[PDB]
């Protein structure tokens, strides 16, 4: 009677937009990033990432309703650098260390089935 | 009324164990040593064969609508 | 500011489960991979039933729920066959979907158990685990003597996010830190609880000396398989679909950045 | 056009047009069960 | 299909509706990767003083790690509550029913240990 059907957790609408940039305005240099049809696994793994960053000032994540299907990411960084730039570094570390999990896997698995 | 697919919790197949778990009983097994016996290790999925009631064998007691 | 170097150590791998270890990672990216585990990993399974003629005592909707959740042999077929939403056909086609049928009647007077092994499949890669070449059949049904069940099944790609039947696992454990040395736990009585299986503690000691300068770091994984994909490609899936989420985000990230 | 009916008791195919009293030609019994349609009832796994 | 707004009760005047409902990802789990079909609040315990679904909690985890039914018969002395206990410590559990649960969301460890089981449920 009113149950969304279960992709559209998953699924962009037409003329939706994955990721939408706004700047922050209370604090300088701070912007919130809201990411549609995306849940706790990705923005719990940026946010960390950020907090590696030691140019992040400020690096959290939350899903302003869980019905709903949309995270929002604010990252604040230092004067010097970005929010955009340290949010691109995090998602470019994060697949970096997946790619090299991958491969270590692959190599632990080929490992396990010789000896 | 039929033994669940999958267990509700973790999603492991209890379907295909069902016979073999009656086999067992009647071979003389606990019901815990029948659900060692069938792999079921966590208790969310030995709740599932040990509570579970085949109604399925009552219902195969009527007639069906045609011959 | 860079990634982390993670290592995998293999301490077990069966058909049936992969016990592994990571080390040298975030607590984030070892709870996303357990998550992309359950929901973000794409198998096969019946998403699409056509009962031409059900005489059983299980409604149709009993039947179509039942097959949706027969695990299918997904491992190769997987990354091959599309989403229906992106596949250019009709609502089926050999690209995007598997043709699964059924057809049973009870004409002999023991009850027949219509099992997973009746599904036949056009696709030979795509057949029900326990059909492959022990453990018995699933059940679908059982039925008496006259009864009848005829039906036509698709099978589609899809993940745990749009439901169960699509989560190949059964069963995570996860677990880290197992003696308390983080205190992320704080138990009353640190006597009364059992010893974690990776535990390295004499019996004398409940729990580790606290560890002020402590990350999370080493989380022990046991991957249980329901069958459809084995379980390091289960792994391996996860780890590429993770990815290709943290790609895709970065693309449409890109577009946005150079749009403003 | 035929609207064949089962019988509730011996389960025979048979043949009832409107303004019939309901009768199994078989055995005589009252009940009557419509058979499932030949339309194309699609269900989503789930 | 149950949705946010059916009601559940146990066998204790326990009746409530589904609030919300989560992915198996989302929801919080033991070392043993299970996770609760239901959580109900603390809450509706203390005032109600229904230690029967306590008791009944605790004597299903020990019949589930068994293979027994419990006897859950009302006026039985060979039946209370530090025997179930003791028999639940030897299926390597906490003997109270406790569990480590970790965060769904975050993974991380619930500083406080969860008091999980299995309790029969019947919907409305
Ligand atoms: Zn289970
Ligand atoms: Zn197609
Ligand atoms: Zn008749």
């Amino acid at each position: 009677m009113n149950a969304p059907p279960a992709f559209e957790s998953f699924l962009l609408f037409e003329g939706e937009k994955k990721i939408t940039i706004n700047k922050d305005t209370k604090v300088p240099n701070a912007c919130l990033f809201t990411i549609n049809k995306e849940d706790h696994t990705l923005g719990n793994i940026i946010k960390s990432q950020l907090l590696k960053d030691p140019q992040v000032l400020f690096a959290g994540y939350k899903v302003p309703h869980p019905l709903e299907h949309k995270i929002i990411i604010r990252v604040q960084t230092t004067p010097d650098y970005s929010p955009q730039e340290a949010f691109t570094n995090a998602i470019t570390d994060l697949i970096s260390e997946l790619s090299l999990l991958e491969e270590r896997f692959r190599v632990a698995i080929k490992d396990k089935q010789e000896g | 009324m039929i033994i669940p697919v999958r267990c509700f919790t973790c999603g492991k197949i209890v379907g295909n164990k069902w016979e073999a778990y009656l086999g067992l009983l009647q071979a003389e097994y606990t019901e815990g040593d029948a659900l060692d016996a069938l792999g079921l290790k966590r208790y969310c999925c030995r709740r599932m064969l040990l509570a579970h009631v085949d109604l399925i064998e009552k219902l195969l007691n009527y007639a069906p609508l045609e011959k | 500011p860079y990634a982390n170097q993670p290592t995998v150590r293999i301490t077990e791998l069966t058909d049936e489960n992969v016990k592994f270890i990571i080390e040298n990672t975030d607590l984030a990216v070892a709870n996303s991979i357990r998550r992309v585990f359950i929901a973000e990993v794409p198998i096969i399974a019946i998403d699409w039933v056509q009962i031409d003629a059900n005489s059983s005592v299980l409604h149709d909707e009993f039947i179509a729920h039942r097959l949706g959740l027969i695990p299918l042999t997904s491992d190769d077929i997987v990354d091959k066959l599309q989403y229906s939403r992106d596949c250019t056909c009709e609502e089926f086609c050999p690209e995007c979907s598997v043709e699964f049928t059924l057809d049973v009647r009870c004409n002999e007077d023991q009850t027949r158990h219509v099992t997973s092994r009746d599904l036949i499949s056009n696709s030979p890669r795509v057949i029900p685990v326990t059909s492959r070449n022990e453990q018995d059949d699933i059940l679908i049904v059982k039925l008496r003597k006259g009864q009848e069940l005829r039906l036509r099944a698709y099978a589609k790609k899809g993940f745990g996010k749009e439901h169960a039947k699509w989560n190949p696992t059964a069963g995570v454990a996860f677990e880290y830190d197992p003696d308390n040395a983080l205190r992320h736990t704080v138990y009353p009585k640190p006597e009364e609880w059992p010893k974690s299986e990776y535990s390295e503690l004499d019996e004398d000691e409940s729990q580790a000396p606290y560890d002020p300068n402590g990350k999370p770091e080493r989380f022990y994984y046991n991957v249980e398989s329901c069958g459809s994909l084995r379980p390091e490609t289960i792994v391996l899936s996860a780890l590429s679909g993770l990815k290709k989420k943290l790609s895709d985000l970065q693309t449409q990230l890109s577009h946005e950045i150079q749009s403003d | 056009q035929p609207m064949i009916y089962i019988c509730g008791e011996c389960h025979t195919e048979n043949e009832i047009k409107s303004r019939d009293p309901i009768r199994c030609r078989e055995c005589g019994y009252r009940i009557m069960y419509k058979k499932r349609t030949k339309r194309l009832v699609v269900f989503d796994a789930r | 299909i149950p949705q946010i707004g059916d009601k559940f009760a146990s066998r204790h005047g326990q009746k409530g509706t589904c609030g919300i409902q989560y992915r198996q990802e989302d929801m919080p789990f033991t070392c043993e990767g299970i996770t609760p079909d239901i959580i109900i609040n603390p809450h509706a315990i203390p005032s109600r003083m229904t230690i029967g679904h306590l008791i009944e909690c605790l004597q299903g985890k020990v019949s589930a790690n068994k293979g027994e039914i419990g006897d859950a018969t009302p006026f039985n002395d060979a039946v209370n509550v530090q025997k179930i206990s003791n028999l639940l410590s030897d299926y390597g559990y906490h003997l109270r029913g406790n569990e480590v649960l970790y965060n769904g969301f975050t993974g991380r460890k619930i500083t406080s240990q969860i008091f999980i089981g299995p309790t029969y449920y019947q919907r409305l």
